[PDB]
């Protein structure tokens, strides 16, 4: 058959992932210019939401150093590939959850309706990917809204779950914070309830 | 018009199958027995012609869609892709590839068979394709069946696709046939066998490319095409 | 010593080639635009010529199922490797012998001269590539006319043939079909005649 | 009636699949986490059903004729041959062989299956064949394609035909699957991988068989069945 | 030591198992003689009963591509392996749960007393051989009745299970289907509450 | 009369000697041109005679008494036996097996050999033998001598007796050579070169069988001869 | 592949075969039962024919140490098997040229018709194994009569061979002997004429 190079392997990110990537959230100093939580500033299009959890691990204790990177398109339905510190929205983002903070938090919009490759709508959604000591090989993930259950019901990557009660595990709850709406999606790794993981 | 500044590598007529190969029957009475008569290459041998501007229709490499009488072809849908290149490993740009094959269980579209393998009324078994800008092809197609054929009492050919490629000259044009990675039927067959050097049989062996395929659609196969090398003149009568 | 990458072996055309490169003559739907017979369209320059033969066989009989490529100057003596059907001329074509037509045919000019690689004119002449069930590798050949006798006499290519009477072979001889100028050329693949065949 | 006068040959469940093969995706959620209970044989166990008097339509083997509305199907043609013994070599005879298989595009016959290649209007996929008294049996089907499923991202099923045979026991049946000699899916299965030792997947390779072909008509293939061991019980309970 | 030839390898019977073993259940026409769920005629000696149940997988989940294979003797505890449609009774059937019947079920009698080999007597007892799609070797396993506490509290083989709570898994309910006797059986392959498996 | 049951294995003309061998110096005139024809197995080609009631006189097996001008023959006394069977490995019993060979000094009985080594006057040099139910043969005779020929300048047949052999059809029918073990004449005969595979040449050496010789008595070599294998027809015609 | 054991491979006849086989041609003393060229005796049914001819090496020299097998139906077109010296035909017989008979002979029927395996005709024939020193391998052919003109021309088995040229050299050519019919059947083994040989 005909074999490619190989792709380097995957190592866990490690405890001191903050370090690198979350300079803040390990409170030592910055750069001129870091990736962060907030995706959009608060003149961009679309409808504000704040987005929070929690991480558990299979005995059900809480992972508190985490850190997840978001990809999502802007209100539009469209990608945003340029990051840029000074656009209104980006579409990518980080955010972690720390020993001071056992909950992470995003700030963006709802995003957008993108198509599949054949044409087919998605519920709206935000990719997540999740990395942390322990896992070797970081998991994907996709956050979908609770008020968007007609959306959710005929997206065509969700309706390849098997089995339903599964497909509630990607589904975040609204709630509101101080009056700006917000959505929470815990993520369970192992266990009873476990979230969903995908490939790709 | 076309200009003499290019000599291609002379064949390695000992690495191609000799004329003669008794095995495969019809070679017999179809050899010479005089030998080759060399000659120097010149403008008429360095040239040929360029398919560009051929015009080529929207399906001409797509044989699940080129014959189509309002369906699929059945069979195992397959990308077979490669590149052409010369001897130095220089890409051959647009040139001209053509090929044809059987149906799913062997069967030609052509009068002269009749082989109890029924025709499929969507395959035809003809596709082009003219080579990009760094020497790719593509085609889209059904993997052929082998098929029993009068030699030996019970011989048979291994699954095949036959292809023509143009090459930058007559001097390069080569027709040849691809095999299927592991098919168990091709150190069984005289045509195969006909090609003395085992090496060389490897060299018709198209390969299982996982990284081409259409996941929950169709798998993909490479088979890369080495055609004479080409080069500038150097030194010519002084 | 240097060794390059091997050329990709030959493999026989097989009975079935007409399927993939004479469309037409297996009685299968053509394409749009076909390579085939008819080099010259009737207001081309040059003397309009028919060229017609048989192939055969060591044992006498007729070759039925070969496919022949031709590749010639036009009547200036230039190579016209442009392909393309609006031409009034192209310098290439295909032809076949079918179960049906045991004999070829092709509609061309009589080509001009032009020089070997050393300034020395050549005869004029045809190339012809002979492919069948049975040739493992193609069979190349040239095609010259018995009334350029002054010229044969003097092609480089053609006095680097031994023997005088194996020369013959090469040699088309006019005729007449439909009272249309016409050259006959037969090829014996075998025996006694046999049709000189080049390496280069 | 059925008597206890056999034994069988235990196991060996390091040589079959484990239930827990985590690359098989399925087996996740299907496999026990208790081990399994040991117990003696009994009459319930060393008897099982004798199919010698269940009615066979006269194509129930022969699946290029079974399903038929008016044709033949297409792919190749092929025999699939062989003999069930046991593990001391004795031959299995009047047993039960039971077959199932994709078209020749991969595509099952089953409203479960959505895979785009077509169905064929003369193939079905379903034959029986009862064990001659040398332990033979024989079908005649076409070769089924390849299919995409959904484990990983892009994982496809070498070519393969679902077999049940049932011995003379319920400790004996068993249902596996063929494979087919030199195709290079095999070793990317995540469910031939299911299976540790090398060795034991080389059992599951059917072998090309030009000895049983029928020229001119249909190659073949060999696959022997090996069954548990039966022995006389001896010096039981005293 | 000595070592005989290797059985071949069990391989899972995959989501199409109907398609070759329970024909009318995959809805593709049937041939005239079928092995299916009936294994009583209504003439048959015997208490006639009516067995039904589900599998679940080891989230909670149903099976509903299983495939079932049961042998037991008949009221006068003797087995009767001539399989023939004419019988009054058979002592093998198959059955199957489809997306369709999450269920499956099997028309027979409860059946007699039989000895183990060394002549103790087992209590009433169906054997089920278990085949899906996930399951690389079939899984065996047998039905016993709660109506026959006596019996179970003595049987040789139930005895062998040295848990007793894991003893019960194999003890189908007594019920009533359309006011008629049946027993219910379900199965869990993995988890709270699995099903107690053997080997033979 | 005869019945059309059975096809046989196809001949495996590389394994058998080409017909063009040249140091075999009169296969030169002698080899045909043109290829053979296949052609299918009919009833023709798939009967044969059957010899059971042909009436052999008690004798023909034996050439050390069925010659006899008053005595016994000069040259080492063995007795030379095997089995006839398939390539299925199934014997092959009531078949014909018939040898003829030289003397102990290489003189063949015939009015054309001229070799100057003499005629032994009690030997004669024939033997017939119909095979047992079991496919056994066996002849007793004495072992042959080499003897020079006109091939090259010094060309020596290494020691050889001819088998001919019919099976159960005209399609089995064979005739071959029996050489012995350890004759260091056997590589370089230009004959025993006409097969071209080395593993195929060893199949004609009879081999030294100590456990058949008679003590005080004779030597006795083992040949075991494997005729084109046998199998009944199968899906013919459909 | 499966491999079963390998034939026993051929080797030549040898200068000597008629010692062992054509014991009277060779004028050494026979034995009570010989095989030989007389295959009817004077009161079989049918058609009484003499056949006879000469074999070619291929510079057109005689054969004279030659020795065939030949094998045919009765007139009714059944093959008979048990070979017996008191039957009025037989369907086996041998026989030889020698250096004193430049010329084989036998003595037989003209065959009857028999079918091929799919049910066709085949015109009448006589099989023909030729053995010689010089032949590694025995050849193969068919003996055809030139006054069955219409079935030799719708015989399966005559119509595989290609060239119509190639189906002469089969056909053996009526003719008379002391009153007797004759066919003569001359083998050319190599060269012009070269007699079709067949592989089964
Ligand atoms: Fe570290
Ligand atoms: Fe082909
Ligand atoms: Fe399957
Ligand atoms: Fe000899």
């Amino acid at each position: 058959p005909i074999e490619l190079l190989p792709e380097t392997p995957s190592q866990t990110a490690g405890p001191y992932v903050h370090i690198g990537l979350a300079l803040e959230a390990a409170g030592n100093p910055t750069r001129d210019q870091e990736i962060w939580n907030r995706l959009a500033k608060p003149d961009a299009p679309g409808e504000h939401i704040l987005l929070l959890g929690q991480v558990y691990d299979g005995n059900g204790h809480l992972v508190r150093d985490s850190f997840l990177e978001v990809w999502q398109a802007d209100a539009n339905g469209e990608y945003q590939d340029a990051y840029n510190l000074e656009n209104a929205f980006n579409s990518f983002g980080r955010t972690a959850t720390t020993f001071d903070a056992g909950e992470w938090t995003l700030h963006t919009v709802k995003p957008g309706v993108v198509n599949n490759a054949a044409g087919v709508p998605m519920a709206p959604h935000i990719n997540i990917s999740l990395f942390a000591r322990g896992i070797n090989i970081h998991l994907h993930t996709r956050l979908y809204f609770d008020d968007e259950a007609q959306a959710n019901a005929k997206c065509p990557v969700l309706n390849l779950i098997e089995q339903p009660q599964r497909r509630e595990t990607l589904i975040a709850k609204r709630c509101e914070v101080d009056g700006k709406t917000a959505y929470r999606f815990d993520i369970r790794i192992q266990g009873e309830g476990e979230t969903v993981f995908f490939d790709f | 018009p076309a200009q003499d500044n290019s000599r291609f590598v002379i064949r390695d007529r000992n690495w191609h199958p000799k004329a003669l190969t008794p095995d495969y029957k019809t070679s017999i009475a179809r050899s010479p027995r005089q030998a080759l008569v060399s000659i120097p290459q010149s403008i008429s041998e360095t040239t040929g012609p360029n398919f560009s501007h051929l015009g080529f229709g929207a399906h001409d490499h797509d044989l699940l869609l080129n014959f189509n009488n309002g369906g699929l072809p059945i069979g195992e849908r397959i990308i077979v892709a490669g590149r052409v290149v010369d001897q130095y490993g220089k890409p051959v740009p647009n040139t001209l590839v053509e090929m044809w094959q059987a149906n799913a269980g062997g069967r030609c579209r052509h009068k002269n068979d009749r082989y109890l393998a029924p025709l499929d009324p969507n395959f035809g078994g003809v596709g082009r394709c003219l080579t990009d800008s760094d020497g790719y092809y593509s085609f889209r197609t059904i993997k052929p069946g082998p098929y029993p054929w009068r030699n030996g009492p019970n011989d048979w050919r291994p699954a095949h696709i036959h292809f023509g490629i143009s090459g930058p000259s007559i001097a390069t044009k080569l027709i040849t046939q691809l095999y299927f990675e592991g098919d168990p039927l091709i150190p069984m067959c005289p045509i195969v066998k006909s090609i003395a050097n085992p090496e060389a049989v490897q060299q018709l062996i198209a390969k299982l490319d996982m990284n081409n395929a259409n996941p929950m659609d169709c798998l993909a196969y490479r088979f890369d095409i080495v055609l004479r090398g080409q080069r500038k003149t150097h030194f010519e009568n002084c």
